[PDB]
């Protein structure tokens, strides 16, 4: 019942030991390990801290069968700034982690609702580019 | 001129890119860089589980219209 | 100057948008120029 490893090396030059299940929900290092035969797979775009995220969300996820509300785990584990949260999308991406990725954007998403303009722009630190006729025309659909 | 072709860059990502059946990996990897950036030598493209040598061509790799490659990275 | 939205590939940021209705859709469309065609893109197959 216990699996053999594989390891993973950040851009900073980190190595983590993996279990290869936990790894493998990554499509990407799936690939890079079967195909091209490399271990440690090299990531030059992905930094130690959100390495250690992405493997701590797929060790929480290493048995999930298979709606669309977002579990407290993940909820928590996203409640991080925003910065990471958007190196998180762009690595889930990468590394083609489609949980991680929904969730993440889903996340975002929700930072996104119920919302009024100025709001957004005060969350996402928007500048805004629109004179008061853009405005008034954006107005309507 | 004038074949089609797709790189897979992420699970939501993808480079469009219009080749030749002449062309060799390494022109691939050049138009690569000229649409994102990305040095060739820290590219590596994968057609059916197989890495894509450089100076080989897309022929030889059976790489048709709407084929999809896949681009990994590696460290410079 | 850019922001979250702006500095992801296209298809990451629609992806994150495709997740709002159209109401939330709307507001996001009036942030700013970028936001609105990105956001606009989105109401099409809606």
């Amino acid at each position: 019942g216990a699996m053999p490893s594989i390891k993973l090396q950040s851009s900073d030059g980190e190595i983590f030991e993996v279990d290869v299940e936990i790894a493998k929900q990554s499509v990407t290092i799936k690939t890079m390990l079967e195909d091209l035969g490399m271990d440690p797979v090299p990531l030059p775009n992905v930094n130690a801290a959100i390495l250690k995220k992405v493997i701590q969300w797929c060790t929480h996820h290493k048995d999930d069968p298979g709606t669309d509300d977002i579990p407290v785990w993940d909820q928590e584990f996203l409640k991080v700034d925003q910065g990471t949260l958007f190196e998180l999308i762009l690595a889930a991406n990468y590394l083609d982690i489609k949980g991680l990725l929904d969730v993440t954007c889903k996340t975002v998403a929700n930072m996104i609702k119920g919302k009024t303009p100025e709001e957004i722009r005060k969350t996402f630190n928007i500048k805004n580019d629109f004179t008061e006729e853009e405005e008034a025309q954006v107005r309507k659909e | 001129g004038s074949m089609q072709i797709f790189v897979k860059t992420g699970a939501r990502t993808a480079i469009t890119l219009e080749v030749e059946p002449s062309d060799t990996i390494e022109n691939v990897k050049a138009k690569i860089q000229d649409k994102e950036g990305i040095p060739p030598d820290q590219q590596i493209l994968i057609f059916s589980r197989k890495l894509l040598e450089d100076g080989r061509t897309l022929s030889d790799y059976n790489i048709h219209r709407e084929s999809t490659l896949r681009l990994v990275l590696i460290f410079r | 100057q850019r922001d979250f939205i702006s500095l992801l590939p296209k298809e990451l940021a629609l992806y994150v948008l495709s997740f709002l209705e159209p109401k939330d859709l709307l507001q996001a469309a009036q942030t700013c120029r970028y936001w609105r065609i990105l956001a606009e893109d989105n109401l099409l197959w809606r």
